[PDB]
RNA sequence: UUGGAGAGUUUGAUCCUGGCUCAGGGUGAACGCUGGCGGCGUGCCUAAGACAUGCAAGUCGUGCGGGCCGCGGGUCCGUGGUCAGCGGCGGACGGGUGAGUAACGCGUGGGUGACCUACCCGGAAGAGGGGGACAACCCGGGGAAACUCGGGCUAAUCCCCCAUGUGGACCCGCCCCUUGGGGUGUGUCCAAAGGGCUUUGCCCGCUUCCGGAUGGGCCCGCGUCCCAUCAGCUAGUUGGUGGGGUAAUGGCCCACCAAGGCGACGACGGGUAGCCGGUCUGAGAGGAUGGCCGGCCACAGGGGCACUGAGACACGGGCCCCACUCCUACGGGAGGCAGCAGUUAGGAAUCUUCCGCAAUGGGCGCAAGCCUGACGGAGCGACGCCGCUUGGAGGAAGAAGCCCUUCGGGGUGUAAACUCCUGAACCCGGGACGAAACCCCCGACGAGGGGACUGACGGUACCGGGGUAAUAGCGCCGGCCAACUCCGUGCCAGCAGCCGCGGUAAUACGGAGGGCGCGAGCGUUACCCGGAUUCACUGGGCGUAAAGGGCGUGUAGGCGGCCUGGGGCGUCCCAUGUGAAAGACCACGGCUCAACCGUGGGGGAGCGUGGGAUACGCUCAGGCUAGACGG
RNA sequence: CCGAGGGUAGGGCCCGUGACUGGGGCGAAGUCGUAACAAGGUAGCUGUACCGGAAGGUGCGGCUGGAU
């Protein structure tokens, strides 16, 4: 819908200011917008009608793999969740590079119970899944810098890709930053969209446990070429032989996703819920009353959050509850660190 | 927050005062001349009566009275004084 | 706007030959010459008896699609002659024939009315000097349709004036080849034209 | 004689009554899907809810005197600005809303011998002497502010007195008329103002008086919605008299006397509602309707009120009260968007805090000019209507793909691809009309020529040149009703306006292929009319379908036999006045067409006045016996 | 003097609402019996009065829209 931008206002410590124009990058108050709420996308009248999605992070933290069983009805699976991709854009569906299989991401057990239920009872889907949801991520500690030489010049059929990148640690939750820092043009202009596809394909699997790597920063800066031999299918594997090895060399260390719970247990069963919440790797944050009753709120890693579904029944005689939402990332102790690698 | 309407209101007050003046003396003299017209006191009631008639037309010159208003007040006064002086005559002096 | 759709389906649905592709119609490559049954999955089926409304319905559209005119303007022209004197089931066809784009088609200036419209709309036709790009224009008797000077040098009006070296016009029309100009004589009679349309049924329908 | 269409459904079937429902056309619309352009329209119907800020009525130095300033010097005058103040004129028009009102409020035709009218217009006359005050100004108290108060000086087109009376007004006569109309005689009373320029001259003013013109007031006959489950209502109430008041009649107001006034022809009471031009439907009759535009009325936050005035009992003037809101320095004080935009709430929904005084019109003025949210344009919204574009031509016995299929074939389909052709948009140049008046010059500031200036829209329309194939969506496809198959479903999911569909071969559900209908729109909901001859005047009925009152008597009320005449009320005819404009009707013309817009023609009804006719109805009189009563 | 309004007192109409209640409508594979349509197995309908779990029965008078 359109709306009338009328007064353009700014606010001062002592008074108000009406101005004539607002430049890009800046912010302010505009009067006249009748039916506009926050988080809304405003463009000019005859301008690209685009959403600024921007407000980022869906973000999937549970990995549930699905198997199309046997066999010819695999193309209905990829077409079933396709009806849910434009209908529910929070979870993802991406195949595993190593091990090779589709993993249906999601937000929670109930999120990935209704997708499993509805498909089995509205779309038939010849399938049956596992499935845990431990969906770990891996990243580095110190900056790395390697090379990926993918050269085969002993015959007369292409293959020459020389790609040198700098993988440096980016804070957790920041994501993936790719920049082109070629001095002059030691690599052709066309083989930049395709070297990135070897950097991101190798990042779909890990060196330690085989799970995707995030929170890094690849800086392509130099690399040689051969005019006739170099192919676009020669620089891609050059950007994968330097990503499977940079992150593998420079101090690769583990991380996991923690969740926040709010338990509404009667006060008579508090100490039972508390003591166990900590033996569930818990860091308490405080308690408050509610239905009288009382609510308790802490930080518990997802891995120790499976039995807790029915455990609140074992304790509270069936009088408690919870909610559980993801929060952030950290570094598991070396007791579980050095033992998860198996 | 301005406008000469207050200027206009200022004048109307001055006219209201000057107008409320003449009408009082009109009544004061018209009523007195009719009293002495019941007395008779014949001459002594025309003397006042003339002064009244003047004030009737002096106001009518401006906005204090319309002409019909003057014509009306002049008609009644001459009438109601006459029938009074019909109790005992003597029309002296001039006036009618 | 206008129809801009496929047009040989029309002659099939009507059961008549509504000459509208122009040159293509006379040749035996015409749809009607080949397929007379109406289009669609059940064209060849032996038709079922139409109701009287179906009869009058299939007449009203037959007239419209001959001239190519929207329902609005079609009805307003209809409702005009009715509000006028005389027989409505006549002057209607007159006001249909008094349209500038229809006059351009009968004066040979075009292969088809579909084509004549564009030529009118593209400013290539001036009437009595005034350049008139209005197809909805209504023409009166006493007028001289012509091609513009800056539009006399075109490799398409030529081949249509050259086709009209041989063919003759109707009674109520004048033409001047080489000099590429026309002349509107008078308003026609129901005998002057003989369109495959029983005009009574068109008035017989709108009364409902 | 320019105008008139019906369908489905009660049964096994028939005929009828009769209800139900649909097709049509309409909107200040809105909601769904879709949505390119131009034009002319139009856009808070809900909360007459409350509102931030801005703007919406002001002008004259050719009415007066001051504060300051520039300008020519002898701080004197002159002068130009400028600021308020005094004094004129306007603010009573112009703009908005639809609250209230069932009423002379409106509409229509009159009546005023019961009345008024500023500026404008015409005729007649006149402008001579005197006297006085309040602001500005200085001085002074108080306040945050709003700002007020006190003392003194002073100008005029401000106020006062005397003179003049062509005239006018009033008392009583007296004359013609007939409601208080027109004269005249005597007594009585009243006019005023000056400024300016070129100067024994004009110009704008001023004064009393008669006339026109325009604008009203007041009053009257007729017309004007639902409820009788509202049947009786009324003390200023109805009438007189006297007076008050008003421009003027009047119970309008007041004292008094009288006992009256209204009601089934609907008083009183209740509900709703602004009324007309018109608008829409309709074969007509009738129904519904009152946005926009023109005319009238009413209100200006809710109320009461007077003042000024030519005119208001005053939207942006004043006084008081009440509800609400806000400012504050808490001592106090301010405000009224149903003006133009705008905010907020409510809601299904209704817009730019734009430009211009260039035109038109209004106010002030000698003029220049100044003011003008009236007005002219611009903006927004497919809200409405109207025009236009998304291309034209060639192009297979018919590509691919999808669908159907007796697997022979059929269908989409000349459609596309494809060849030819044109050129929406965009780009470049030119560039409007609306604008010639006021005014300067001649003449005579007259008449008549001649002269310059000014364009918001807008560098828009439109004209020249170049110039690219350039948006298509929606509803239906059982019968009404136009348009058919396939699959999925299995009295499920769902459709449905009516009858009715779905229980494993669904033309009815959802999808697809196919088809019908409309097109920048299409469908839906809400409401008005139509079909409804189903409130029936046109134009229905009542034995059994809904409907004869249980049956008499009789009030008002409706209706009334035969012959002749008087009147002319109904009725009929003519003539005239009226029926504004706009619209509609017909004709033509202006914007490239149209919509839109202009010029001109043509009427009606109904009412006023005058004339006539006399059958029929009425009425006054006379007469008959066929009705009716009676012996 | 009149006067907006304020207040005291007493009335009339309308709307919303109320424990509880009185019937009425739409439903449907019920419980109950089986009144009307055939003389419906007691001819039916009817105004009334009384009684009865319920439809209904009965008394009086009426109607034929009652059969042989
Ligand atoms: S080509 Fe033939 S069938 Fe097709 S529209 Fe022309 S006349 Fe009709
Ligand atoms: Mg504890
Ligand atoms: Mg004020
Ligand atoms: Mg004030
Ligand atoms: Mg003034
Ligand atoms: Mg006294
Ligand atoms: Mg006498
Ligand atoms: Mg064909
Ligand atoms: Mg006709
Ligand atoms: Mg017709
Ligand atoms: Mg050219
Ligand atoms: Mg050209
Ligand atoms: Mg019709
Ligand atoms: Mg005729
Ligand atoms: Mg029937
Ligand atoms: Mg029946
Ligand atoms: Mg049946
Ligand atoms: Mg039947
Ligand atoms: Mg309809
Ligand atoms: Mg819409
Ligand atoms: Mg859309
Ligand atoms: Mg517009
Ligand atoms: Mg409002
Ligand atoms: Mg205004
Ligand atoms: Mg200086
Ligand atoms: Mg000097
Ligand atoms: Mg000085
Ligand atoms: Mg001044
Ligand atoms: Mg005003
Ligand atoms: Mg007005
Ligand atoms: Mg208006
Ligand atoms: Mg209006
Ligand atoms: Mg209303
Ligand atoms: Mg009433
Ligand atoms: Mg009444
Ligand atoms: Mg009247
Ligand atoms: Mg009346
Ligand atoms: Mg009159
Ligand atoms: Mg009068
Ligand atoms: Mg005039
Ligand atoms: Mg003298
Ligand atoms: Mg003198
Ligand atoms: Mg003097
Ligand atoms: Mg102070
Ligand atoms: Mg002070
Ligand atoms: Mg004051
Ligand atoms: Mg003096
Ligand atoms: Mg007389
Ligand atoms: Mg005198
Ligand atoms: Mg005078
Ligand atoms: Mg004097
Ligand atoms: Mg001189
Ligand atoms: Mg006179
Ligand atoms: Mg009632
Ligand atoms: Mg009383
Ligand atoms: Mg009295
Ligand atoms: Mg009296
Ligand atoms: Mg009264
Ligand atoms: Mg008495
Ligand atoms: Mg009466
Ligand atoms: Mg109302
Ligand atoms: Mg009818
Ligand atoms: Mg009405
Ligand atoms: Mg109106
Ligand atoms: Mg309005
Ligand atoms: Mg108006
Ligand atoms: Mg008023
Ligand atoms: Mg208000
Ligand atoms: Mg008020
Ligand atoms: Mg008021
Ligand atoms: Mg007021
Ligand atoms: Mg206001
Ligand atoms: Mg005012
Ligand atoms: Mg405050
Ligand atoms: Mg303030
Ligand atoms: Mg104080
Ligand atoms: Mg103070
Ligand atoms: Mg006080
Ligand atoms: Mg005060
Ligand atoms: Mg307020
Ligand atoms: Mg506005
Ligand atoms: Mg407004
Ligand atoms: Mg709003
Ligand atoms: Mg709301
Ligand atoms: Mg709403
Ligand atoms: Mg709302
Ligand atoms: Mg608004
Ligand atoms: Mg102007
Ligand atoms: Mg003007
Ligand atoms: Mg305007
Ligand atoms: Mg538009
Ligand atoms: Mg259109
Ligand atoms: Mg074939
Ligand atoms: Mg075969
Ligand atoms: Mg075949
Ligand atoms: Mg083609
Ligand atoms: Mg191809
Ligand atoms: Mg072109
Ligand atoms: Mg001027
Ligand atoms: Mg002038
Ligand atoms: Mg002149
Ligand atoms: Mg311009
Ligand atoms: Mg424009
Ligand atoms: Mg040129
Ligand atoms: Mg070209
Ligand atoms: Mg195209
Ligand atoms: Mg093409
Ligand atoms: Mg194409
Ligand atoms: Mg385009
Ligand atoms: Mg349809
Ligand atoms: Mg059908
Ligand atoms: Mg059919
Ligand atoms: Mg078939
Ligand atoms: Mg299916
Ligand atoms: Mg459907
Ligand atoms: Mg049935
Ligand atoms: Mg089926
Ligand atoms: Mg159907
Ligand atoms: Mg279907
Ligand atoms: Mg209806
Ligand atoms: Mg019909
Ligand atoms: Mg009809
Ligand atoms: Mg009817
Ligand atoms: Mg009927
Ligand atoms: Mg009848
Ligand atoms: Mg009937
Ligand atoms: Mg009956
Ligand atoms: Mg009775
Ligand atoms: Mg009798
Ligand atoms: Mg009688
Ligand atoms: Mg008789
Ligand atoms: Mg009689
Ligand atoms: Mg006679
Ligand atoms: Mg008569
Ligand atoms: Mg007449
Ligand atoms: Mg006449
Ligand atoms: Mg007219
Ligand atoms: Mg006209
Ligand atoms: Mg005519
Ligand atoms: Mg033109
Ligand atoms: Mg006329
Ligand atoms: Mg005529
Ligand atoms: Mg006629
Ligand atoms: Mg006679
Ligand atoms: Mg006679
Ligand atoms: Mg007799
Ligand atoms: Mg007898
Ligand atoms: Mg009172
Ligand atoms: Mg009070
Ligand atoms: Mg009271
Ligand atoms: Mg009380
Ligand atoms: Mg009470
Ligand atoms: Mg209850
Ligand atoms: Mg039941
Ligand atoms: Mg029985
Ligand atoms: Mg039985
Ligand atoms: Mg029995
Ligand atoms: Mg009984
Ligand atoms: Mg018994
Ligand atoms: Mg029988």
């Amino acid at each position: 819908r359109k709306e009338r931008v009328a007064r353009l206002l700014r606010m001062h410590a002592n008074h108000r200011e009406e101005v004539e124009e607002l430049k890009a990058g800046d912010l302010g108050a505009v009067v006249g917008l009748k039916e506009t709420i926050t988080g809304d996308t405003l463009v000019g009248e005859d301008a690209p009608r685009v959403i600024l999605e921007s407000i980022e992070v869906p973000e999937p933290v549970i990995d549930v793999a699905i198997e199309p069983k046997t066999k010819a009805d695999q193309e209905k699976l990829s077409q079933a969740l396709a009806r849910l991709a434009e209908e529910d854009p929070t979870f993802r569906v991406s195949t595993h590079p190593e091990t090779g299989q589709t993993i249906i991401s999601g937000m929670g057990e109930l999120h990935l119970e209704i997708i499993v239920d509805r498909l089995k009872r509205e779309f038939k889907v010849d399938a049956n899944v596992g499935k845990p949801q431990v969906a770990y991520r891996e990243t580095i500690t110190k900056p790395v810098d390697v090379e990926g030489k993918f050269i085969r010049q002993t015959g007369g059929r292409g293959q020459y890709g020389h790609v040198k990148i700098k993988v440096e640690p980016l804070p957790r939750g920041s994501g993936f930053e790719f920049v082109n820092a070629i001095v002059g043009g030691v690599i052709p202009k066309e083989y930049i969209p395709a070297v990135q596809k070897g950097i991101e394909e190798a990042m779909q699997s890990g060196p330690l446990i085989g799970f995707p790597v995030v929170d890094i920063k690849v800086t392509l800066y130099d690399g040689s070429y051969h005019e006739v031999d170099s192919s676009e299918m020669a620089f891609k594997i050059a950007g994968s032989m330097a990503i499977k090895e940079a992150v593998q060399k420079g101090d690769p260390v583990i991380l996991e996703p923690i969740m926040r719970v709010e338990v509404t247990t009667p006060e008579e069963y508090m100490g039972d819920v508390i003591g166990d919440l900590n033996a569930r790797r818990g860091q308490i944050l405080g308690m408050e009353p509610r239905g009288n009753a009382q609510v308790i709120r802490a930080f518990v890693p997802l891995a120790e959050m499976f039995g807790y579904a029915t455990d609140l029944r074992s304790k509270t005689q069936g009088r408690g509850s919870f909610v559980m939402f993801f929060d952030h990332y950290q570094e598991v102790p070396k007791q579980v660190q050095e033992k998860l690698i198996k | 927050r301005n406008l000469s309407a207050l200027k206009r209101h200022r004048q109307s007050l001055k006219r209201r005062l000057r107008n409320k003046a003449k009408k009082s003396a009109i009544k004061t003299l018209s009523k007195k001349a009719i009293q002495l017209a019941q007395e008779g006191k014949a001459e002594e009631a025309l003397k006042i009566m003339r002064k009244a008639e003047s004030l009737i037309d002096k106001a009518a010159k401006g906005s204090t009275l319309h002409k019909n208003a003057a014509a009306r007040r002049k008609s009644r006064l001459m009438r109601k004084v006459r029938q009074l002086l019909e109790a005992a005559g003597a029309p002296l002096i001039g006036g009618g | 706007g206008r129809y801009i759709g496929p047009v040989c389906r029309l002659c099939r649905r009507e059961g008549v030959k509504l000459y509208l592709k122009g040159e293509r119609c006379y040749s035996p490559k015409c749809a009607m010459e080949r397929r007379p049954y109406p289009p669609g999955q059940h064209g060849q089926k032996r038709a079922r008896r139409p109701s009287d409304y179906a009869v009058r319905l299939r007449e009203k559209q037959k007239l419209r699609r001959i001239y190519g005119i929207s329902e609005r303007q079609f009805r307003n022209l209809f409702e005009e002659a009715s509000k006028k004197k005389g027989v409505t089931g006549s002057v209607f066809l007159g006001l249909l024939e008094s349209r500038l784009d229809n006059v351009v088609y009968r004066l040979g200036f075009a292969v088809s009315r579909r084509q004549a419209r564009q030529l009118v709309r593209h400013g290539h036709i001036t009437v009595n000097g005034r350049r008139v790009d209005l197809p909805s224009y209504r023409v009166r008797p006493g007028d001289e349709i012509a091609v513009a000077e800056k539009s006399r040098n075109l490799e398409l009006i030529r081949q249509n004036l050259e086709a009209m070296k041989g063919r003759k016009v109707g009674p109520w029309l004048s033409l001047d080849v080489e000099g590429m100009k026309g002349k509107f004589l008078r308003l026609p009679d129901r005998e002057d034209l003989a369109l495959p349309v029983n005009e009574q049924l068109v008035i017989e329908f709108y009364s409902r």
